[PDB]
């Protein structure tokens, strides 16, 4: 059981871990379900939910990338494959996202900003250089404010790979006005959409 | 009742049986995603008709 509880658990043998922990009908499609786990392993509905928040049943769409032990399983448009999403980031004075939503997404056609929910974001937000850098307002958001589509709110193209890979773009400056430009957070990111 | 092994062993198989004419029973799957409402949202009389 020791050996069990500290050996390490990677994509590199997730799924021989997986075949060692669980019987061959055993598989994910059906640990997926709630009531298969609480039926497998004699516990509660809302014991388990003390454990995981929310898993989207036929629930909303809604992303809602958050705290550490959440597994979202949702509908994504370039992977045949329902991926739980982990996002931990430290910038000033935030834990999970806090200030509306300022986080990272993998779930649009291309690699950017998260949509964490639907509403755009009404303080206009500046993609600037690396973690606390300074380099103009590159990504500026204006039209289009569109939506039904993770999409881009006027081509926040300084959201790449780089960054979506533990990457360093939490921080961004406050607006008040359309242009008035001041440095109020910044730190760390930390993205895995996994199996 | 009386507490004799026979009648213990025949409650058991009444038991059983009213078990298994019950069936299983299902669980709360609506409070997991049923959202907090507003007085105003719970009483709009909009919605309502």
């Amino acid at each position: 059981l020791y050996n069990i509880l500290t050996e390490e658990i990677t994509e590199k043998n997730a799924d021989a871990l997986f075949a060692q922990n669980f019987s061959e009908n055993i598989t994910p499609e059906n640990f997926a379900s709630q009531s298969w786990i609480a039926k497998y392993y004699g516990l509660e509905l809302s014991e388990v939910q003390k454990y995981l928040g929310m898993l989207q049943n036929g629930y909303s769409d809604s992303t809602s990338a958050y705290v550490d032990n959440i597994s979202t399983g949702l509908v994504v448009n370039n992977e045949s494959k329902l991926e739980a999403y982990k996002i931990t980031r430290v910038k000033t004075d935030d834990y999970d996202k806090n200030i509306n939503y300022f986080d990272l997404m993998y779930e649009g056609n291309n690699q950017f900003f998260i949509r964490a929910n639907f509403k755009v974001s009404r303080e206009f937000g500046a993609t600037l250089r690396k973690n606390a850098g300074p380099s103009g307002i590159v990504g500026s958001l204006s039209g289009p404010l569109i939506a039904n589509t993770n999409f881009k709110s006027n081509y926040l193209s300084n959201i790449s790979d780089s960054e979506y890979k533990n990457g360093v773009k939490i921080y961004a400056y406050r607006y008040t006005s359309s242009t008035s430009a001041t440095n109020q957070g910044g730190g760390i990111f930390t993205f895995e959409s996994y199996p | 009742r009386e507490l004799t092994r026979d009648a213990l062993n025949e409650a058991k198989m009444w038991y059983v049986r009213t078990l298994e004419l019950l069936g299983d029973e299902p669980e709360d799957y609506g409070s997991q995603q049923w959202a907090a409402p507003s007085l105003s949202g719970a009483a709009s009389q909009t919605v309502q008709a």
